């Protein structure tokens, strides 16, 4: 079920960016939660995305994406959702979606810069999850076990 | 910059010289201000679809809040190959183009990934004569267990019946039907196969020619969103009428690309597998 994934998520999410011991694993959650909830700002998306498949695709990218020393949680909401704006992008069942839910980040420029970088990190990745189920699996158990 | 913008052709598309290493490419140049999260996943995509059939995606450039895809460069898409030439192409080429077609498109389907917007104007023809697909703006991968997909993919000509009755899941049966209509093209006159003005015609045309699907022949097309009982009309499955340059093999292969009920599609690699191909 989401919910229990997303946990798991913020979970990884503090035992990655350990350098701000003030993080709760729902304050990740909430932030993916708000997108998601205004995103349904209709004719936008008639149905939230957050799912399991999805929250374990989004896993996957901030896996290897979110830096470990991070510094400030503005910093990791950003990549973050640098990260969920791709998973919109390439998982989402709209042929596309808005930026204005996903920009948190001052400098514009960086933003997009995040996009390029993990597109040429993560774009193989991206496809095999889908196309190898083996695959998906791990990703899938990983996240549940990062609890 | 390392470009010489030419003649002009998302955003809008350029010819250009490499300038430093002479090549010609073909620059994309997306506004960074929905647009831009579909031109992300044709690079995401592209960057995994390495074919001969399939366009080549050089490099992507972010710069002047832009993003350019710097493309290879092709000639002419088939639209304007049609208007070259004019009302005929030589069986032969017809072969030809159809076999890479299904050649860079089964490929597409190996590695997972849907076009969803096959048309003539999204493939590529070089005068070396060969032709290669282009345009992912509409594609995505496949594979996670989805709830559904959209449906607003394919522009309405070469939509299949499934999607025009609302459809929003769906498999690579979906752009076998678009190929079919797209050899119809290939095979005649040059003129789209289903020139509809809206759906409800677009549905006319198509059963008015292959026969209006009966529950027998397609058990779940009335569970679907926005499926209509259209008048059961004839089945003027006599295609000879409709595509001449094509022998009656050809007219076999182009009859199990055109068929109604998805499952019934034949797939690229069948198709690549037909007798037609000799």
């Amino acid at each position: 079920s989401t919910s229990e994934l997303l946990r798991c998520l913020g979970e990884f999410l503090c035992r990655r960016c350990y350098r701000l011991k003030h993080l709760s694993p729902t304050d990740p959650v909430l932030w993916l939660r708000s997108v998601d909830r205004s995103l349904l700002l209709q004719g936008w998306q008639d149905q939230g995305f957050i799912t399991p498949a999805n929250v374990v695709f989004l896993y996957m990218l901030c896996r290897d994406v979110i830096s470990s020393e991070v510094g400030s949680d503005h910093e990791l909401q950003a990549v973050l959702l640098t990260c969920l704006y791709l998973s919109y992008s390439y998982m989402g069942n709209e042929i596309s979606y808005p930026l204005k839910p996903f920009l948190v980040e001052s400098c514009k420029e960086a933003f997009w810069d995040r996009c390029l970088s993990v597109i040429n990190l993560m774009s193989s990745k991206m496809l095999q999850i889908n196309a190898d189920p083996h695959y998906f699996t791990q990703v899938f158990s990983d996240l549940k076990n990062e609890s | 910059q390392k470009y010489e913008k030419l003649e002009k052709i998302y955003g809008t598309v350029f010819k250009a010289k490499n300038r430093e290493t002479h090549e010609i490419v073909a620059l994309k140049r997306v506004r960074l201000d929905g647009v831009p999260s579909s031109a992300l996943r044709e690079i995401c995509l592209l960057k995994e679809l390495k074919h001969k059939n399939i366009v080549r995606l050089h490099d992507v450039l972010h710069s002047d809040k832009k993003l350019t895809l710097v493309f290879e460069f092709c000639d002419q898409d088939l639209k304007k190959y049609f208007d070259s030439c004019n009302g005929d192409l030589d069986p032969e080429i017809v072969k030809s183009f159809l076999f890479q077609l299904l050649k860079g498109l089964g490929f597409c389907h190996s590695r997972n990934v849907l076009h969803r917007d096959l048309k003539p104007q999204n493939l590529l023809i070089n005068r070396n004569g060969e032709l290669k697909l282009a345009d992912f703006g509409l594609a995505r991968a496949f594979g996670i267990p989805v709830r559904c997909y959209s449906a607003e993919v394919v522009t309405l000509w070469y939509r299949p019946p499934d999607v025009l009755f609302g459809a929003k899941l769906y498999s690579t049966s979906i752009d076998m039907w678009s190929a079919g209509c797209i050899f119809a093209e290939l095979a005649n006159a040059a003129r789209p196969l289903f020139p509809g003005n809206d759906v409800d015609d677009q549905l006319k045309r198509i059963f008015r020619l292959l026969g209006t699907p009966t529950e027998e022949q397609w058990p779940s097309m009335t569970k679907l969103p926005d499926y209509k009982p259209y008048p059961m009309y004839p089945a003027t499955t006599s295609l000879v009428n409709v595509v001449p340059k094509l022998n009656a093999t050809g007219r076999d292969l182009l009859q199990n690309l055109l068929k109604c009920n998805p499952v019934q599609r034949i797939s690229a690699e069948e198709a690549l597998q037909h007798p037609y191909f000799s």
